[PDB]
Protein backbone atom coordinates (compact mmCIF):
# COMPACT_ATOMS: atom_id res chain seq x y z
CA UNK A 1 0.00 0.00 0.00
CA UNK A 2 1.01 3.63 0.53
CA UNK A 3 2.16 5.59 3.59
CA UNK A 4 1.14 8.92 5.09
CA UNK A 5 0.39 11.67 2.56
CA UNK A 6 3.68 13.40 3.37
CA UNK A 7 5.61 13.53 0.10
CA UNK A 8 7.58 16.50 -1.21
CA UNK A 9 8.28 16.95 -4.93
CA UNK A 10 11.88 16.89 -6.05
CA UNK A 11 12.00 19.24 -9.02
CA UNK A 12 12.29 22.61 -7.30
CA UNK A 13 13.31 24.29 -4.05
CA UNK A 14 10.56 23.95 -1.44
CA UNK A 15 11.62 25.97 1.64
CA UNK A 16 11.49 23.91 4.82
CA UNK A 17 14.73 24.62 6.71
CA UNK A 18 15.29 27.79 8.71
CA UNK A 19 18.05 28.55 6.20
CA UNK A 20 15.62 28.28 3.28
CA UNK A 21 13.03 30.43 5.03
CA UNK A 22 15.73 33.01 5.73
CA UNK A 23 16.58 32.92 2.01
CA UNK A 24 12.90 33.48 1.18
CA UNK A 25 12.70 36.37 3.67
CA UNK A 26 15.91 37.86 2.25
CA UNK A 27 14.34 37.81 -1.21
CA UNK A 28 11.33 39.55 0.37
CA UNK A 29 13.66 42.16 1.91
CA UNK A 30 15.22 42.79 -1.51
CA UNK A 31 11.91 43.82 -3.10
CA UNK A 32 10.87 46.44 -0.53
CA UNK A 33 9.55 49.24 -2.77
CA UNK A 34 11.36 52.59 -2.99
CA UNK A 35 8.06 54.47 -2.92
CA UNK A 36 8.81 56.84 -0.05
CA UNK A 37 11.12 58.82 -2.32
CA UNK A 38 8.47 58.84 -5.04
CA UNK A 39 6.03 60.12 -2.43
CA UNK A 40 8.44 62.84 -1.29
CA UNK A 41 8.57 63.88 -4.94
CA UNK A 42 5.20 65.50 -4.14
CA UNK A 43 6.77 67.58 -1.34
CA UNK A 44 8.84 70.78 -1.48
CA UNK A 45 12.23 69.04 -1.23
CA UNK A 46 12.59 67.77 -4.81
CA UNK A 47 12.57 69.36 -8.27
CA UNK A 48 12.44 67.28 -11.45
CA UNK A 49 14.79 68.19 -14.30
CA UNK A 50 13.67 70.60 -17.01
CA UNK A 51 14.48 68.12 -19.80
CA UNK A 52 12.21 65.55 -21.41
CA UNK A 53 12.29 61.79 -20.78
CA UNK A 54 12.35 62.87 -17.12
CA UNK A 55 9.34 65.19 -17.03
CA UNK A 56 7.16 62.47 -18.56
CA UNK A 57 7.98 60.17 -15.63
CA UNK A 58 7.95 62.34 -12.49
CA UNK A 59 6.42 65.67 -13.50
CA UNK A 60 2.81 64.65 -12.92
CA UNK A 61 3.82 63.28 -9.52
CA UNK A 62 5.56 66.59 -8.79
CA UNK A 63 2.51 68.68 -9.77
CA UNK A 64 -0.03 66.40 -8.01
CA UNK A 65 -1.67 65.63 -11.37
CA UNK A 66 -3.73 62.75 -10.03
CA UNK A 67 -6.82 63.11 -12.22
CA UNK A 68 -5.13 63.18 -15.65
CA UNK A 69 -1.52 61.98 -15.40
CA UNK A 70 0.72 61.29 -18.36
CA UNK A 71 0.37 57.72 -19.70
CA UNK A 72 4.08 57.12 -19.11
CA UNK A 73 4.26 58.62 -15.62
CA UNK A 74 6.04 56.56 -12.99
CA UNK A 75 3.64 54.29 -11.10
CA UNK A 76 3.58 53.41 -7.43
CA UNK A 77 4.53 49.76 -6.94
CA UNK A 78 1.34 48.35 -5.44
CA UNK A 79 2.25 44.84 -6.59
CA UNK A 80 5.66 44.67 -4.90
CA UNK A 81 4.20 45.72 -1.55
CA UNK A 82 1.82 42.77 -1.58
CA UNK A 83 4.44 40.38 -2.93
CA UNK A 84 6.67 41.17 0.05
CA UNK A 85 3.58 40.96 2.27
CA UNK A 86 2.79 37.52 0.83
CA UNK A 87 6.26 36.25 1.67
CA UNK A 88 6.07 37.78 5.16
CA UNK A 89 2.73 36.06 5.71
CA UNK A 90 4.11 32.75 4.41
CA UNK A 91 6.95 32.94 6.94
CA UNK A 92 4.44 33.86 9.67
CA UNK A 93 2.14 30.96 8.77
CA UNK A 94 4.99 28.42 8.67
CA UNK A 95 6.15 28.81 12.28
CA UNK A 96 5.95 25.20 13.48
CA UNK A 97 6.90 23.81 10.05
CA UNK A 98 10.40 25.35 10.12
CA UNK A 99 12.98 22.62 10.72
CA UNK A 100 16.74 22.45 11.29
CA UNK A 101 16.81 25.64 13.34
CA UNK A 102 17.08 26.58 17.00
CA UNK A 103 14.02 28.08 18.72
CA UNK A 104 15.72 31.49 18.88
CA UNK A 105 16.49 31.55 15.15
CA UNK A 106 12.95 30.56 14.17
CA UNK A 107 11.49 33.04 16.66
CA UNK A 108 13.59 35.83 15.18
CA UNK A 109 12.58 34.82 11.65
CA UNK A 110 8.91 35.06 12.61
CA UNK A 111 9.47 38.33 14.45
CA UNK A 112 11.24 39.80 11.43
CA UNK A 113 8.31 38.69 9.27
CA UNK A 114 5.87 40.32 11.71
CA UNK A 115 7.82 43.59 11.73
CA UNK A 116 8.16 43.53 7.94
CA UNK A 117 4.39 43.11 7.66
CA UNK A 118 3.77 45.95 10.12
CA UNK A 119 6.24 48.22 8.31
CA UNK A 120 4.80 47.46 4.87
CA UNK A 121 1.24 48.10 6.05
CA UNK A 122 2.44 51.31 7.71
CA UNK A 123 4.12 52.72 4.61
CA UNK A 124 1.24 51.54 2.39
CA UNK A 125 -1.42 53.18 4.57
CA UNK A 126 0.63 56.37 4.69
CA UNK A 127 0.99 56.33 0.91
CA UNK A 128 -2.61 55.61 -0.08
CA UNK A 129 -4.55 56.33 3.11
CA UNK A 130 -5.71 59.49 4.84
CA UNK A 131 -3.54 60.69 7.74
CA UNK A 132 -4.42 59.28 11.14
CA UNK A 133 -4.43 62.69 12.83
CA UNK A 134 -6.85 64.09 10.24
CA UNK A 135 -10.41 64.49 11.49
CA UNK A 136 -12.83 62.06 9.88
CA UNK A 137 -10.04 59.77 8.64
CA UNK A 138 -10.12 56.96 11.22
CA UNK A 139 -13.17 55.47 9.44
CA UNK A 140 -12.06 55.99 5.83
CA UNK A 141 -11.18 52.90 3.81
CA UNK A 142 -7.47 53.15 2.96
CA UNK A 143 -5.85 49.86 1.90
CA UNK A 144 -6.55 46.12 2.17
CA UNK A 145 -4.68 44.24 4.89
CA UNK A 146 -2.71 41.20 3.68
CA UNK A 147 -2.92 38.97 6.75
CA UNK A 148 -2.73 35.52 5.11
CA UNK A 149 -1.48 33.74 1.99
CA UNK A 150 -4.89 33.13 0.40
CA UNK A 151 -5.04 33.18 -3.41
CA UNK A 152 -8.78 32.71 -4.11
CA UNK A 153 -9.89 35.74 -2.07
CA UNK A 154 -10.48 39.36 -3.09
CA UNK A 155 -9.37 41.80 -0.41
CA UNK A 156 -11.43 44.86 0.47
CA UNK A 157 -10.16 48.18 1.74
CA UNK A 158 -9.81 48.52 5.51
CA UNK A 159 -10.32 51.70 7.48
CA UNK A 160 -7.27 53.57 8.75
CA UNK A 161 -8.06 52.59 12.34
CA UNK A 162 -8.10 48.88 11.46
CA UNK A 163 -4.82 49.18 9.54
CA UNK A 164 -3.09 50.96 12.42
CA UNK A 165 -4.51 48.44 14.90
CA UNK A 166 -2.97 45.68 12.78
CA UNK A 167 0.34 47.56 12.62
CA UNK A 168 0.45 47.95 16.40
CA UNK A 169 -0.53 44.30 16.89
CA UNK A 170 2.30 43.16 14.61
CA UNK A 171 4.77 45.45 16.39
CA UNK A 172 3.77 43.81 19.67
CA UNK A 173 4.07 40.35 18.09
CA UNK A 174 7.56 41.18 16.83
CA UNK A 175 8.63 42.65 20.18
CA UNK A 176 8.28 39.25 21.87
CA UNK A 177 9.94 37.30 19.03
CA UNK A 178 12.94 39.27 17.73
CA UNK A 179 15.97 38.34 19.83
CA UNK A 180 18.94 39.75 17.89
CA UNK A 181 20.46 42.87 19.42
CA UNK A 182 22.83 43.60 16.53
CA UNK A 183 23.26 42.26 13.00
CA UNK A 184 26.34 42.26 10.80
CA UNK A 185 26.97 45.36 8.72
CA UNK A 186 26.40 43.48 5.46
CA UNK A 187 23.22 41.93 6.91
CA UNK A 188 22.03 45.13 8.61
CA UNK A 189 18.81 45.34 6.57
CA UNK A 190 17.34 42.68 8.87
CA UNK A 191 15.33 43.94 11.83
CA UNK A 192 17.09 44.06 15.21
CA UNK A 193 15.67 44.48 18.71
CA UNK A 194 15.93 48.27 18.41
CA UNK A 195 14.07 48.14 15.08
CA UNK A 196 10.85 47.25 16.91
CA UNK A 197 11.22 50.30 19.16
CA UNK A 198 12.11 52.61 16.26
CA UNK A 199 9.09 51.42 14.27
CA UNK A 200 6.86 51.81 17.32
CA UNK A 201 8.12 55.36 17.81
CA UNK A 202 7.47 56.27 14.18
CA UNK A 203 4.01 54.65 14.20
CA UNK A 204 3.04 56.47 17.40
CA UNK A 205 4.41 59.76 16.03
CA UNK A 206 2.28 59.35 12.90
CA UNK A 207 -0.73 58.38 15.03
CA UNK A 208 -0.34 61.26 17.48
CA UNK A 209 0.27 59.08 20.56
CA UNK A 210 2.97 61.30 22.00
CA UNK A 211 3.52 59.40 25.31
CA UNK A 212 4.14 56.06 23.57
CA UNK A 213 6.27 57.76 20.91
CA UNK A 214 8.48 59.33 23.58
CA UNK A 215 8.60 56.08 25.55
CA UNK A 216 9.79 54.10 22.52
CA UNK A 217 12.26 56.79 21.44
CA UNK A 218 13.77 56.88 24.94
CA UNK A 219 13.85 53.08 25.05
CA UNK A 220 15.89 52.90 21.85
CA UNK A 221 17.94 55.97 22.87
CA UNK A 222 19.07 54.28 26.10
CA UNK A 223 21.02 51.72 24.04
CA UNK A 224 21.95 53.50 20.78
CA UNK A 225 22.45 57.25 21.08
CA UNK A 226 25.77 58.04 19.38
CA UNK A 227 25.32 60.39 16.42
CA UNK A 228 27.55 61.25 13.47
CA UNK A 229 29.53 64.31 14.57
CA UNK A 230 29.87 66.08 11.23
CA UNK A 231 31.87 68.98 12.65
CA UNK A 232 34.67 66.44 13.13
CA UNK A 233 33.89 64.72 9.80
CA UNK A 234 32.37 67.29 7.40
CA UNK A 235 31.65 64.69 4.68
CA UNK A 236 30.06 61.81 6.62
CA UNK A 237 26.42 61.05 5.79
CA UNK A 238 24.27 59.48 8.54
CA UNK A 239 22.22 57.94 5.71
CA UNK A 240 25.14 55.59 5.02
CA UNK A 241 24.67 51.99 6.12
CA UNK A 242 28.21 51.83 7.54
CA UNK A 243 27.34 54.69 9.90
CA UNK A 244 27.03 54.15 13.63
CA UNK A 245 23.75 56.07 13.38
CA UNK A 246 22.03 53.44 11.22
CA UNK A 247 19.70 50.97 12.92
CA UNK A 248 18.07 49.20 9.95
CA UNK A 249 19.69 49.68 6.54
CA UNK A 250 16.77 48.22 4.62
CA UNK A 251 15.08 50.78 2.36
CA UNK A 252 17.07 52.62 -0.31
CA UNK A 253 14.59 55.48 -0.36
CA UNK A 254 15.83 57.19 -3.53
CA UNK A 255 16.27 54.98 -6.57
CA UNK A 256 18.88 55.60 -9.22
CA UNK A 257 16.40 57.05 -11.72
CA UNK A 258 14.53 59.15 -9.15
CA UNK A 259 17.75 60.55 -7.69
CA UNK A 260 19.20 61.26 -11.13
CA UNK A 261 16.00 63.01 -12.26
CA UNK A 262 15.54 65.49 -9.38
CA UNK A 263 17.31 68.60 -8.08
CA UNK A 264 16.94 70.33 -4.72
CA UNK A 265 15.06 73.64 -5.09
CA UNK A 266 16.64 76.78 -3.67
CA UNK A 267 13.46 77.41 -1.67
CA UNK A 268 14.10 74.23 0.31
CA UNK A 269 17.82 75.00 0.66
CA UNK A 270 16.93 78.39 2.17
CA UNK A 271 15.87 76.47 5.30
CA UNK A 272 19.54 75.72 6.10
CA UNK A 273 21.44 78.25 8.21
CA UNK A 274 24.78 79.79 7.24
CA UNK A 275 26.84 77.43 9.38
CA UNK A 276 25.45 73.96 8.69
CA UNK A 277 27.43 70.84 7.82
CA UNK A 278 24.35 69.24 6.23
CA UNK A 279 24.30 72.09 3.71
CA UNK A 280 27.56 70.88 2.12
CA UNK A 281 27.56 67.19 3.06
CA UNK A 282 24.11 66.33 1.70
CA UNK A 283 24.12 68.15 -1.65
CA UNK A 284 26.56 69.17 -4.37
CA UNK A 285 27.69 72.60 -5.55
CA UNK A 286 25.02 75.07 -6.71
CA UNK A 287 23.99 75.60 -10.32
CA UNK A 288 22.63 78.40 -12.51
CA UNK A 289 19.39 78.57 -10.50
CA UNK A 290 20.96 77.45 -7.22
CA UNK A 291 19.68 73.88 -7.56
CA UNK A 292 21.88 71.12 -6.15
CA UNK A 293 21.95 67.43 -6.92
CA UNK A 294 21.75 65.27 -3.80
CA UNK A 295 24.57 62.89 -2.86
CA UNK A 296 22.46 61.37 -0.06
CA UNK A 297 20.97 58.55 -2.11
CA UNK A 298 20.53 56.96 -5.50
CA UNK A 299 22.92 54.10 -4.75
CA UNK A 300 22.39 51.03 -2.61
CA UNK A 301 24.91 51.99 0.09
CA UNK A 302 22.68 54.88 1.20
CA UNK A 303 20.07 52.48 2.56
CA UNK A 304 18.34 53.46 5.79
CA UNK A 305 14.90 52.77 7.25
CA UNK A 306 15.58 53.78 10.87
CA UNK A 307 18.45 55.61 12.54
CA UNK A 308 19.26 57.60 15.67
CA UNK A 309 18.90 61.01 14.03
CA UNK A 310 15.22 60.39 13.35
CA UNK A 311 14.59 59.11 16.89
CA UNK A 312 16.15 62.20 18.47
CA UNK A 313 13.61 64.31 16.57
CA UNK A 314 10.81 61.88 17.43
CA UNK A 315 11.58 62.23 21.13
CA UNK A 316 11.89 66.02 20.78
CA UNK A 317 8.50 66.33 19.05
CA UNK A 318 6.77 63.97 21.48
CA UNK A 319 8.15 65.90 24.45
CA UNK A 320 7.22 69.25 22.90
CA UNK A 321 3.67 68.05 22.21
CA UNK A 322 2.85 67.24 25.86
CA UNK A 323 4.18 70.41 27.54
CA UNK A 324 7.64 69.01 28.35
CA UNK A 325 9.70 71.81 26.84
CA UNK A 326 12.71 71.04 29.08
CA UNK A 327 12.86 67.53 27.60
CA UNK A 328 12.27 68.75 24.04
CA UNK A 329 15.01 71.38 24.32
CA UNK A 330 17.30 68.72 25.81
CA UNK A 331 16.78 66.15 23.05
CA UNK A 332 16.89 68.98 20.55
CA UNK A 333 20.17 70.94 20.49
CA UNK A 334 21.75 67.53 21.00
CA UNK A 335 21.27 66.98 17.26
CA UNK A 336 22.24 70.51 16.20
CA UNK A 337 25.36 70.17 18.36
CA UNK A 338 26.37 67.36 15.99
CA UNK A 339 25.23 69.16 12.81
CA UNK A 340 25.97 72.87 13.38
CA UNK A 341 29.27 74.68 13.71
CA UNK A 342 30.13 75.86 17.25
CA UNK A 343 29.77 79.46 16.05
CA UNK A 344 26.13 78.96 15.00
CA UNK A 345 25.21 76.37 17.63
CA UNK A 346 25.27 78.98 20.41
CA UNK A 347 22.81 81.17 18.50
CA UNK A 348 20.67 78.10 17.81
CA UNK A 349 20.74 77.18 21.51
CA UNK A 350 19.66 80.67 22.55
CA UNK A 351 16.87 80.68 19.96
CA UNK A 352 15.64 77.24 21.05
CA UNK A 353 15.70 78.30 24.70
CA UNK A 354 13.66 81.45 23.96
CA UNK A 355 10.65 79.77 22.32
CA UNK A 356 7.32 78.53 23.65
CA UNK A 357 5.81 75.16 22.74
CA UNK A 358 4.37 76.17 19.36
CA UNK A 359 7.54 77.86 18.11
CA UNK A 360 9.58 74.96 19.48
CA UNK A 361 7.36 72.51 17.57
CA UNK A 362 7.81 74.52 14.37
CA UNK A 363 11.58 74.58 14.92
CA UNK A 364 11.59 70.82 15.54
CA UNK A 365 9.68 70.30 12.29
CA UNK A 366 12.16 72.49 10.41
CA UNK A 367 15.00 70.48 11.96
CA UNK A 368 13.28 67.28 10.81
CA UNK A 369 13.01 68.71 7.29
CA UNK A 370 16.69 69.66 7.25
CA UNK A 371 18.05 66.51 8.90
CA UNK A 372 15.95 63.88 7.13
CA UNK A 373 16.19 65.51 3.70
CA UNK A 374 16.14 63.03 0.80
CA UNK A 375 15.35 60.19 3.21
CA UNK A 376 11.63 59.79 2.47
CA UNK A 377 10.55 61.91 5.45
CA UNK A 378 8.99 65.07 3.98
CA UNK A 379 5.68 64.23 2.31
CA UNK A 380 4.54 62.17 5.29
CA UNK A 381 5.76 64.73 7.82
CA UNK A 382 3.78 67.31 5.85
CA UNK A 383 0.69 65.09 6.02
CA UNK A 384 1.10 64.41 9.74
CA UNK A 385 1.35 67.90 11.16
CA UNK A 386 -0.48 70.66 9.29
CA UNK A 387 -1.15 69.75 5.62
CA UNK A 388 0.12 73.20 4.59
CA UNK A 389 -0.78 74.96 1.37
CA UNK A 390 2.06 74.61 -1.14
CA UNK A 391 2.73 76.69 -4.25
CA UNK A 392 5.10 75.29 -6.87
CA UNK A 393 6.19 77.19 -9.99
CA UNK A 394 7.23 74.85 -12.79
CA UNK A 395 7.70 75.42 -16.54
CA UNK A 396 6.28 78.93 -16.19
CA UNK A 397 3.01 77.65 -14.71
CA UNK A 398 1.89 77.65 -11.08
CA UNK A 399 0.42 74.68 -9.22
CA UNK A 400 -1.33 75.18 -5.89
CA UNK A 401 -2.03 72.42 -3.37
CA UNK A 402 -4.52 73.78 -0.85
CA UNK A 403 -4.43 73.13 2.87
CA UNK A 404 -6.03 69.82 3.85
CA UNK A 405 -6.13 68.92 0.17
CA UNK A 406 -7.63 65.60 -0.93
CA UNK A 407 -4.43 65.28 -3.00
CA UNK A 408 -2.39 64.79 0.18
CA UNK A 409 -3.31 61.11 -0.26
CA UNK A 410 -1.87 59.40 -3.34
CA UNK A 411 -4.66 57.47 -5.11
CA UNK A 412 -4.37 53.70 -5.41
CA UNK A 413 -2.39 52.82 -8.57
CA UNK A 414 -4.27 52.10 -11.77
CA UNK A 415 -3.00 48.51 -12.01
CA UNK A 416 -4.34 47.75 -8.54
CA UNK A 417 -7.76 49.08 -9.55
CA UNK A 418 -7.71 47.19 -12.85
CA UNK A 419 -6.94 43.89 -11.11
CA UNK A 420 -9.31 44.63 -8.19
CA UNK A 421 -12.15 46.91 -9.35
CA UNK A 422 -13.60 47.28 -5.85
CA UNK A 423 -10.55 49.24 -4.74
CA UNK B 1 -5.65 22.88 -3.95
CA UNK B 2 -8.29 20.22 -4.47
CA UNK B 3 -10.03 18.12 -7.09
CA UNK B 4 -12.20 19.55 -9.86
CA UNK B 5 -15.92 19.28 -9.19
CA UNK B 6 -18.34 17.81 -11.74
CA UNK B 7 -22.02 18.05 -10.77
CA UNK B 8 -23.86 15.67 -13.08
CA UNK B 9 -27.42 14.45 -13.61
CA UNK B 10 -28.61 11.57 -15.78
CA UNK B 11 -32.09 10.46 -16.82
CA UNK B 12 -32.28 7.11 -18.56
CA UNK B 13 -34.92 4.87 -20.10
CA UNK B 14 -34.59 1.11 -20.54
CA UNK B 15 -37.11 -0.59 -22.83
CA UNK B 16 -37.30 -4.17 -24.08
CA UNK B 17 -40.13 -5.73 -26.07
CA UNK B 18 -41.05 -9.05 -27.75
CA UNK B 19 -38.68 -11.45 -25.95
CA UNK B 20 -35.76 -9.03 -26.37
CA UNK B 21 -36.69 -8.81 -30.09
CA UNK B 22 -35.81 -5.07 -29.74
CA UNK B 23 -34.10 -3.28 -26.78
CA UNK B 24 -33.74 0.50 -26.39
CA UNK B 25 -31.65 2.41 -23.86
CA UNK B 26 -31.70 6.22 -23.85
CA UNK B 27 -29.69 8.43 -21.50
CA UNK B 28 -29.87 12.23 -21.35
CA UNK B 29 -27.07 13.71 -19.24
CA UNK B 30 -25.99 17.14 -18.04
CA UNK B 31 -22.52 17.49 -16.46
CA UNK B 32 -21.50 20.92 -15.15
CA UNK B 33 -17.84 20.95 -14.12
CA UNK B 34 -16.63 23.70 -11.81
CA UNK B 35 -13.50 24.37 -9.76
CA UNK B 36 -11.51 23.47 -12.85
CA UNK B 37 -7.79 24.13 -12.53
CA UNK B 38 -6.44 26.77 -14.89
CA UNK B 39 -4.53 30.02 -15.01
CA UNK B 40 -6.42 32.97 -13.53
CA UNK B 41 -5.58 36.68 -13.57
CA UNK B 42 -5.54 37.27 -9.82
CA UNK B 43 -5.97 40.60 -8.02
CA UNK B 44 -2.66 42.17 -7.12
CA UNK B 45 -3.43 42.06 -3.38
CA UNK B 46 -2.03 38.56 -3.38
CA UNK B 47 1.59 38.33 -4.20
CA UNK B 48 1.08 37.29 -7.81
CA UNK B 49 -0.36 38.44 -11.11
Amino acid sequence: CDSYLDIRPVGSVIPQTAEEYRALLARAYLNVPNDRGLACLRSDEMLVNDNEYDRNSYGDIERWNDVSPFPGTSQFTWSNFYNVLFIANQVIESQKEITEGTPEVVNQLVGEAHLLRAYLHFVLVNLHGQPYTKSGALNSKSIPLKLDTDLEKTLGRNTVEEVYTSILSDIEHARELINKEKWETVFSYRFNVLSVDALQSRVSLYMGAWPKCLESAEAVLAKKSVLVDMNETPLALPNHFESVESITALEQVMGSSVNNAVWVPATFLALYQEGDKRLAAYFAAPDENGNRKSSKGGKREFSCTFRVGELYLNAAEAAANMDKLPHARMRLLELMRKRYTPEAYAKKENAVNVMDKNALISEILNERARELAFEGHRWFDLRRTTRPRMVKVLQGKTYILEQDDPRYTIPIPRDAIAANPGL
Amino acid sequence: LRWEKTQSVNVGLDFSVLNQALNLSVDYYYRKGTDLIGKQMLPLETGFV
